[PDB]
């Protein structure tokens, strides 16, 4: 997945 | 979807998976060899390292500094910006949970286009291995080919 934090 | 090579010490050398951050194009493209440093304060790099009088500038003739940074409390991009400002040549963000790798993404709402240093998320396990090698006095060297 992706995430900003 | 990439990897990296811990070159030293023998106890943990090898090729490890990692997830390159989805922001910034590195200015000096190519291969990069560094020494890994785990900061004694501000380990999540959500505040400027100047407030702590901490710098990762390498002395002339010594390896560039790769700063190991813990995930948490602020955006990935801010950690890369903060560590860049302290003079690290690269940033490794140790994941906070043991889980497969995620790709660090940009937020929206700017300094973003000014981030240059290579960034990557590593697993908690490798994060813990590096910290224990450093805790025991061995310098941890590393090479990045991206």
């Amino acid at each position: 997945r992706v995430a900003a934090a | 979807k990439n990897n990296l090579k811990v070159t030293s010490p023998d106890s943990i050398k090898g090729i490890y998976e990692c997830a390159i951050g989805n922001f910034g194009v590195p200015q000096y493209g190519g291969t990069l060899v560094g020494t890994v440093v785990y900061p004694k304060s501000n380990q999540k790099a959500c505040k400027s390292y100047s407030d702590f009088d901490i710098s990762f500038k390498s002395k002339p003739g010594r390896l560039p500094t790769f700063v190991l940074i813990d995930r948490g409390d602020c955006y990935f991009t801010l950690k890369a910006w903060i560590a860049q400002q302290a003079g690290a040549a690269a940033i490794l963000v140790a994941d906070s949970k043991a889980e497969p790798l995620i790709t660090m993404d940009t937020p929206e709402e700017d300094y973003l286009q000014n981030i240059t240093i290579p960034s990557a998320l590593i697993t908690k396990t490798l994060g813990d291995s590096i910290k224990s090698a450093l805790s025991g006095g061995d310098m941890v060297n590393m090479k990045l080919d991206w």
